[PDB]
Order: structure tokens, then C-alpha cells, then sequence
């Protein structure tokens, strides 16, 4: 898919058709962590892949690879007096793309 | 990381004697080869010619061979060259059309004689070199202009000059022209997403060809031809085990860039193996090119001796040889056994006598057992000549004669051979031991399979595969017995006869050390089988071939290299292993080197080819020819590099022209862009008007006119002129054809000139057709000199037939003041020389066509566009993508 440059598009397409991706089948080393507000970017947005290309000498070249860590977390929440019946609700959703 | 060099146990580990690797073993090879003739032909009296036995630089050849593949057979220009110009006359309404490429041409190579043939050869490839240079170019980013609403191409793009011509014009004549010069247009020019110019032009037929040959070369040779060339390496690639990066090559192409590929990959092996005399400088470039780099390695002290205590230790049966250090001389018959060892067939070994040299008399008997164990003698190949065989069959003998512990039986045979006899209780059979190349017997080959066949190899004219002694290389990680089951049928025969002997701690020792050496042998059978595959191998059928001749005692084409060797240099060999540490520096790049070798090998048999037919088309120019002149005036003008690959065994010095012919007339081509333009040159070449040489030469008596200036005006506006150029040949049946044979006899016999005066007051025609001859082009606005209106085409030394020849054109140009008789002499000046061309080198043409030379369409790139060369991307270690089926 990357030789016909149709990787992103394809996972942009699964993706948006509520599927899940598996990536390979090699053994992955499990952390596990705890959290009482809002995790930063790399635990819930971040991919468990990466996909990079270069031109070198009229030529195009691309290199893929796989992570082999994953992550478990686990996210409570906290509030308090002064908090509004819709305090937490947002404009637009916040989206997390790992799943163990 | 390799699995096959992870160790478990102590065995294997053993100290660094010493390191070697491949760019000396070339050199120290060559140099072994030359010092073994020169001391040979110091020695005895010879009668020869001199040849300076030199050893030249394999890495600065193999470094320029590199460098060749940089260099471009074509260029990027603007504007093409001009290829007519025009000379204005006294006439404001006619001028003269000359075609330069003929202009330039008969300016080009030496002046034809029949005395040298060589030199004749060298002009020919002079101007085929020229004709191919003059028209391999690409046009970008040409000038244009806008007009009326379209686009239209600048005058200085068109190939023609007539600058010269506008200032004489009227003024009608001139706005015919510059509506002539505005109807050039740009094909669909106003088109925003176009990405090439195209229009009309002037161009000369011989550049032409080449022209569109690069241009369709250029549309054709694209992404396909690239996936197959990476496709073929990855197949090497694999072969040879080597490790690849992550990322990987798509066939994703930008819209802006164009490639150039100027290189096909994949070699035909005939071309490099049909090149005369040969097999040494393949054999010397395979070592340069493919072999890696290792050390040696000793076996463990622990094999030979065991300590029970501290004071009590088991004594070892050759103590004195284990304790021995080798010599430089030594060292350098070890690296001669291992070279032998490595190519089959095609290093052979014998014995070196040296009188000074005193050594104990245990040594060569020991080595008459080593070698047995070591080398392989016959079945399918051999190491070693069938002296040296019979010398180690002898000490084997003796061997198992000396008796220095107490005696055994013996029943000798009716037979004197060595090894006749039967030896100890159970009265085993020594005769088996003596050598017998049909069968392989009492060496390594012995009932073993030597040569095997598997999956098609990536070089195609070498599919074997080398076992030795029967051990394959996958036997170091997945084992077929246990350590104990590790033996082949030689080795198990030899340790039997050595107890039938009496010989109890000798076959305990090789008993201890056989593991030891199938290992070493392992490594011998892989390094052979992935490392040193390569164009430079020999192929299957000479493989094949090499034994039987040598029992038969017959020619050879690859006859093998013989080196000789001392008796404790095999026991020093036998008490080593070689494991290689590092690959070749040049493994990733050597295809591309075997690429560019080829492709200048066939372009030279091209040229050979095309030039050995000229003695049958022209049989009296080349009277005193050779084969060889034509072989070194191609020679003279080939790349360098090239020339000292073929000559490293100084082979230039021995070959005859039956070698050279034999090996022009094989078929074996390897293509290549600039082979197709070569071949291209040649095409148009064939038509010998081209190159400006011909044999229709006349004699004829004329005057040279003298016109009457009644009138000076109107005379001006004819644009009188004279030339020797004919229209057309003369009639038949008033031409008398002379040959170079006919007019030599009757020069000699002193009677020519009377029958030439003879056939001039007659009013009819010679012709001294049979020679070709070099022709110039003059032009003068006044009355020439006496030695070109008066040119002979023969000259006086005996006669020379053929001479340059002047073709004139003379300008008459009159004065006002001008007497209306003033050219009118009282006697005639006479002119004898005429020139058919069929041709048109000079016309004279009318104002209204002086554009009706375009009429050759150009394909131009636009400035947008990039233009790269991709050959250099060939190299081993990419991967793609998606891979080629």
C-alpha cells in the first residue's frame, strides 16, 4: 500500500468505518499506569506505528515499523462542589486509539 | 549475529596465527605467476621475443573501472548546431546553399594512402566516432516568442544561418521571408499543462538518426527496466546472504523528472568468458572482487595432550612438528595450498626441490599421509598434478615401511608399485591407496559425491555446487549424527590401515583431530558456494572439461596454474582453519564493474566486426593488410582500464590472427546505450559518400569559360559561377574505365601518357575507379593557383593512384570598369578533374527557398523538467517494495 501510496488513506478508511487493526502478531511488553487527570498526548493519541519517507538521488524510499510496547492505564476522576451539571462535557470529543 | 560462527564449547577456540584476505592474494597470485617465467627463462637458454614479465595495480585498475561508469555519452544544449549557411554572390536575388556537415566532415581522419592500411583504419574510425559524437544530444529549454495569439520559435533555435543574406533583399523579398520565419510555429502552444516543445527545424540526415535513436532510447528504457535490474540483485543478494536495511524502494515518480538508464544489469557470461587467452585475468579478478577477509586459527593445545596431575601429562607422537614455527617462505606456500584449495580445478599444485634445503627425513613422511588427507585426486577434478600424486604415494610408502616399534607382517606383491603390499595381522590391502584419477581412489573423492545440482543459480553458466569431502554447510547448525559419527570413507581407511600398521598413537591423534577438519572443510565448501559466485567463474562445461584433458594430455583453453610447494608447508596447512571475519569491500558494487566491462567488450567486437570486411569491399586500397592492423587501430581508441583487464597476463603479446578472427566472428553482445548509438554511427557510415570518400573520378579536358560583360548589371544578377562538381556521371560509350593494376604495368612499362594523350584529343573520359580517396571542398572569388585547376589524380614517384582531390567552386565577380572583352584571352587555360558526389553539397537557390530546409521535427523538454542519471542506484543491498515476479 505504500508502493501504490495508499496506506493512510486506507487506515484513515477503516477507521472511520468503526473497525478495529491489528499490526502483526509479535509480542508486545505490557506497563501499566495510573492517573487522576487528564494523560498527556502520547498515551492517548499516539500510534502504534511509524511511517516516514525520503527522496535520495531522483529516487523515493519509505521505511514502516512496528512498536513493541503498549500501555494499560487507568484514569479517575476527580470533581468538586463548585463544578456545573456540564463541566465536563466538550464541543467536540477527545479521542484515545489504544486498546489491550 | 550469524549462527554458524556461534560457539558452545572450547573445541573450536583456538589462537590467531595469522590474517589474509583477497587484494593480496590477487597480487601475491600474479606475482607468483611471473617470477616462476622469469626464473625459468633465466635458467635455460631461450630463444623468443622480449616481454617484460611486469605485476601491475589490480586496485587502480579496478578504481578507474569504477569511474568509467560515471561518464555520459550525451549532452543538454539549448540550441542545436547549425547545419546550413548561405554565401552571398554579386546577385541580390540568388546565393549558394552549403551543407557544413560534409564541410566538417572531409576535415576529419588523415589523408588515404594504399601504403598504410593501419592508418586508413584509424581515419575510418575517426570519422564513425565523429558521425556518433556530432548528434547525441538533448534539447531543453529552447527560446521562444509570442505572436498574434500564439507561440511561435526564435530564429536562432531553427539550424540555419542566413543573417548575412537580409541587408541585399528588397523590400518585397524581405516581407516574404519574415512571414516565412513567423509561420514556424510551437505545436499546441497554448496549452497550460504541456511538457514538451515541438516544432520544425533543420538538421542533416546522419545527425538525425542518432537524434531519434537517443530520443526513442530516452522514451523507452524506463521504471520496468529498473525493477528488473533490482530485481536480479536482490535474487544475488540472496545467494550471497547478505544483510538488508529497512527501508525499501517505491516506484513513486515525481512529474517533473526524467531518467536516464544507460546500464542493463544482468550480464551474459559469454561475453566476458569468449575474450582469447583469458582465464587467468578472470581467475585474478574473481580473487580481487569476491573474496573476503579472515584469520587462521590453531587448533586447541587440549586435542593433543591431556594432564591427569601435575607431574604426569600424556605425550604427543609429533611433538617436534607442533612445536615448529613456519618461515615467510613457508607462510607463502600455506596461502598457495589454501588457494589451490578454494578454486578447483583451476590451481593445481606441485612439488618445489630446493638442493640447500636440509630438513629431517619424518617430515616428508608425515606429509605423504597429510596430503592423502588433504586433496582430492581425480573423479570429477583434482588439486594437484599426477606427479605430485605419484611423490606422495612414494612417502606414504615409506611411511608405513619404517617400523621404529616392533615389527609387523608384510606380504609384498608380484607388482614393483609403491603400496603393492599386505600389512599387518588382519592383512589389510594397501594397494587401494595408490592414486587413479578415473576413480578418485585413496584421496578425498574417494566414493563421495564431489559436485552437486540444486535450484538455478543467479549466474547462469555456473550451477554447480562443491561438497568436500561429502560435508555440506548446513551441517554446522542442523547436525545429522553426534560428535562421534562425524567421519567420511577416506579418512575412515586411513585411520584403519594406520592401526593395521602398528601405528596406535598416530591414529589416535587423527582420530582426536577429524572433527577438527570436516569443520575446516565446511568453511572451505561455504566460502566457495556464496562468496566467490560471480561473472568470473569459470563455467560448468570448461569445469567439466578440465580432467579429462588432463589425463589425456590434450590442448587446453584454461590450461591450470601450477605452484609448487614444500613437504612441512602441508603439515603447516593441516594444523589450520581459515574463518572469515569481514566480507569484500567490493561485493555490493562488482555487478555494475562486470556491467561496464562487458558493454565496452562488445562495443569494441562491433567496431572489429564492421571493419573486417573492408579488404573484401575495397580489395585494392588494403593490398598489404592484416587482421592485426585492424585490431590495433580499434585498440587505439578504447578506454584504458579496459585494455589493462584483458592484458594482466600480458596476453597481447601471444596471440595470432586466427585467435583474433575466431573471436570477432562469435555472437555474443551485451547491450547498452552506447552500443545502440555505435551501431547507429555505422548504419549511416555504410553509405562511404558520408564520409566523404569515393572512386568516381574523371579526367576530362575543359576550358574555363570567359563570359561577355555586354551588360554588368544584368550579368551580376545571373550569379555566374564554375565547378569541377558534375551533375551527373558521363555517357557510357565515351568513358574508358582504367583499374590501379592496368595503369601501374603500363606506367612501368613507360608507355601511360601517351594513352591518356590519346584519349584527350579524342574528347572522351577516364575513370580511375577501385581506390577511395579523400576529397576537400574549396571556394574562391578569384582565379586559383595552377595546382588544383592542373591536378592530376595521379601523381609520380612508378606512380601513386590515388591523391586528395579539390572540389572548386569560383566566384566570378566583374567591375563597372570593366572592357566588355577584357576576360577574353588568346589562348585557353585548361582543367582536367571532375568529381561525381550524388550529393548535394553546394546549390545554387533563389531567395524564395532559402527556408525550405526545415523539415525535421524537434521534441525539446521544457525548463520545468529534470533530467537525471540513475545508474550508479545499481548496487546490491536495496530492497523493494513490492517485489518483481
Amino acid at each position: 500500500q505504500a508502493n501504490m501510496g495508499q496506506f493512510r488513506a486506507a487506515l484513515r478508511r477503516i477507521m472511520d468505518d468503526d473497525d478495529w487493526v491489528r499490526f502483526g502478531g509479535v509480542l508486545r511488553t505490557v506497563r501499566v499506569k495510573f492517573y487522576d487527570a487528564r494523560p498527556p498526548d502520547d498515551v492517548l493519541q499516539g500510534l502504534p506505528f511509524s511511517y516516514d519517507t525520503n527522496e535520495r538521488g531522483g529516487l523515493a524510499y519509505a521505511t514502516i515499523k512496528y512498536a513493541t510496547e503498549t500501555t494499560i492505564f487507568y484514569l479517575i476522576y476527580n470533581v468538586e462542589f463548585s463544578n456545573t451539571p456540564d463541566s465536563l462535557v466538550l464541543i467536540n470529543p477527545t479521542y484515545t486509539m489504544t486498546k489491550v | 549475529q550469524r549462527p554458524e560462527r556461534i560457539k558452545t564449547t572450547p573445541y573450536l577456540e583456538g589462537d590467531v596465527l595469522s590474517s589474509d584476505s583477497g587484494p593480496l592474494l590477487s597480487v601475491f597470485a600474479l606475482q607468483e605467476i611471473m617470477q616462476k617465467v622469469r626464473q625459468v627463462q633465466a635458467d635455460y637458454m631461450t630463444a623468443t621475443r622480449e616481454v617484460d614479465f611486469t605485476v601491475p595495480d589490480v586496485q587502480k585498475i579496478l578504481d578507474d573501472i569504477k569511474a568509467l561508469a560515471a561518464e555520459q555519452v550525451y549532452k543538454i544544449v539549448k540550441v542545436p548546431s547549425i547545419s546550413f549557411r548561405h554565401i552571398v554572390m554579386q546577385s541580390r536575388d540568388r546565393v549558394l546553399r552549403v551543407d557544413t556537415y560534409y564541410e566538417e566532415m572531409s576535415q576529419v581522419g588523415d589523408v588515404i594512402t594504399e601504403d598504410e592500411p593501419e592508418k586508413f583504419y584509424s581515419t575510418i574510425i575517426k570519422k564513425v566516432r565523429f558521425i556518433r559524437g556530432k548528434g547525441s544530444f538533448i534539447l531543453h529549454d529552447i527560446p521562444t516568442r509570442d505572436h498574434r495569439g500564439m507561440e511561435v520559435a526564435e530564429p536562432e533555435v531553427l539550424g540555419v544561418e542566413f543573417k548575412n543574406v537580409l541587408p541585399v533583399l528588397t523590400a518585397e523579398h524581405r516581407a516574404m521571408i519574415q512571414n516565412a520565419l513567423d509561420g514556424s510555429i510551437i505545436e499546441n502552444g497554448n496549452v497550460a499543462t504541456r511538457d514538451v516543445d515541438v516544432f520544425i527545424g533543420a538538421c542533416s540526415e546522419p545527425v538525425y538518426r542518432i537524434y531519434n535513436r537517443l530520443q526513442g532510447y530516452i522514451e523507452a528504457v524506463q521504471l520496468q527496466e529498473l525493477r528488473n535490474s533490482i530485481g536480479w540483485l536482490e535474487r544475488l543478494g540472496h545467494r550471497k546472504r547478505i544483510t538488508y536495511s529497512q527501508e525499501v524502494l517505491t516506484d513513486f515518480r515525481r512529474q517533473d523528472t526524467i531518467w536516464v538508464l544507460a546500464l542493463q544489469l544482468p550480464v551474459n557470461p559469454q561475453v566476458v568468458w569468449d575474450v582469447p587467452r583469458s582465464s587467468i585475468a578472470n581467475l585474478i579478478m574473481n580473487i580481487a572482487t569476491c573474496l573476503p577477509t579472515g584469520e587462521y586459527i590453531a587448533p586447541n593445545p587440549r586435542i593433543s595432550s591431556i594432564t591427569l596431575t601435575q607431574r604426569i601429562t600424556t605425550t604427543g607422537p609429533f611433538a617436534i612438528l607442533t612445536g615448529s614455527t613456519p618461515t615467510a617462505q613457508q607462510l607463502n606456500d600455506v596461502r598457495k595450498i589454501y588457494l589451490a584449495l578454494m578454486f578447483p580445478g583451476q590451481i593445481i599444485l606441485d612439488l618445489k626441490i630446493d638442493p640447500g634445503e636440509r630438513m629431517d627425513p619424518a617430515v616428508r613422511m608425515v606429509a605423504g599421509v597429510v596430503g592423502h588427507l588433504l586433496f582430492t585426486a581425480g573423479g570429477r577434478f583434482t588439486n594437484l598434478t599426477q606427479n605430485m600424486a605419484r611423490q606422495l604415494d612414494i612417502a606414504l610408502n615409506d611411511y608405513l615401511l619404517y617400523m621404529y616399534n616392533t615389527r609387523v607382517q608384510v606380504n609384498y606383491g608380484p607388482t614393483g608399485e609403491p603400496l603393492d603390499f599386505q600389512i599387518g595381522r588382519n592383512q589389510y590391502d594397501c594397494n587401494v591407496f595408490r592414486a587413479d584419477f578415473a576413480t578418485g581412489t585413496g584421496y578425498n573423492g574417494w566414493a563421495t559425491i564431489d559436485v552437486e545440482y540444486r535450484e538455478p543459480a543467479p549466474y547462469v553458466h555456473a550451477q554447480r555446487y562443491i561438497r568436500y569431502c561429502g560435508i555440506d554447510s548446513r551441517e554446522l547448525i542442523n547436525p545429522t549424527t553426534y560428535g562421534i559419527g562425524m567421519t567420511y570413507h577416506c579418512y575412515n581407511e586411513m585411520l584403519r590401515m594406520l592401526v593395521a600398521a602398528g601405528k596406535d598413537s598416530e591414529a589416535a591423534y587423527f582420530r582426536s583431530m577429524l572433527p577438527f577438519h570436516m569443520v575446516r572443510f565446511a568453511r572451505i565448501n561455504q566460502i566457495i558456494n556464496e562468496d566467490l559466485h560471480s561473472v568470473f567463474s569459470l563455467p560448468d562445461d570448461m569445469f567439466n572439461a578440465l580432467l579429462p584433458d588432463l589425463i589425456a594430455g590434450a590442448h587446453q583453453n584454461a590450461d591450470p596454474v601450477v605452484l609448487d610447494v614444500s613437504w612441512i608447508s602441508l603439515w603447516f596447512a593441516f594444523n589450520r582453519s581459515f574463518e572469515p571475519t569481514h566480507r569484500n569491500e567490493m561485493l555490493e558494487v562488482a555487478p555494475l564493474i562486470e556491467s561496464v566491462y562487458a558493454s565496452e567488450l562488445s562495443v569494441m567486437k562491433v567496431d572489429m566486426r564492421h571493419l573486417s570486411l573492408m579488404q573484401r569491399r575495397f580489395p585494392d586500397v588494403l593490398i598489404q593488410a592484416r587482421p592485426s592492423h585492424f585490431w590495433k587501430a580499434v585498440l587505439n581508441d578504447s578506454p584504458e582500464a579496459v585494455k589493462a583487464v584483458m592484458n594482466l597476463s600480458h596476453s597481447h603479446n601471444f596471440i595470432n590472427i586466427r585467435d583474433m578472427m575466431r573471436w570477432v566472428m562469435l555472437p555474443s553482445l551485451q547491450p547498452s546505450l552506447k552500443l545502440a548509438l555505435e551501431e547507429e554511427a555505422w548504419a549511416a557510415a555504410n553509405d562511404f559518400e558520408d564520409l566523404m570518400l569515393t572512386d568516381q573520378v574523371y579526367m576530362h579536358r575543359d576550358m574555363l569559360p570567359e563570359p561577355r560583360l555586354d551588360d554588368i548589371e544584368r550579368f551580376r544578377q545571373e550569379g555566374f559561377y564554375y565547378t569541377n562538381m558534375l551533375e551527373a556521371p558521363p555517357e557510357i560509350d565515351r568513358v574508358v574505365q582504367y583499374t590501379y593494376e592496368i595503369a601501374r604495368l603500363q606506367a612501368n612499362m613507360g608507355q601511360f601518357r601517351a594513352a591518356l594523350r590519346r584519349i584527350m584529343d579524342d574528347d572522351d573520359w577516364v575513370r580511375f575507379g577501385g581506390v577511395l580517396r579523400t576529397v576537400r571542398v574549396k571556394f574562391y572569388d578569384a582565379r586559383p593557383p595552377d595546382d588544383v585547376l592542373q591536378g592530376l589524380p595521379f601523381s609520380y614517384d612508378t606512380i601513386k593512384y590515388a591523391t586528395e582531390t579539390t572540389i572548386f567552386y569560383l566566384i566570378y565577380n566583374v567591375e563597372f570598369s570593366n572592357t566588355p572583352d577584357s576576360l577574353v584571352l588568346i589562348n585557353p587555360t585548361y582543367t582536367m578533374t571532375k568529381v561525381f558526389i550524388n550529393k548535394r553539397i553546394v546549390e545554387r537557390v533563389r531567395v524564395g527557398q532559402i527556408l525550405a530546409v526545415l523539415n525535421r521535427r524537434f521534441v525539446a523538454y521544457k525548463g520545468k523538467m529534470r533530467i537525471m542519471d540513475i545508474t550508479q542506484s545499481l548496487k546490491m543491498g536495496t530492497k523493494l517494495a513490492a517485489p518483481t515476479v
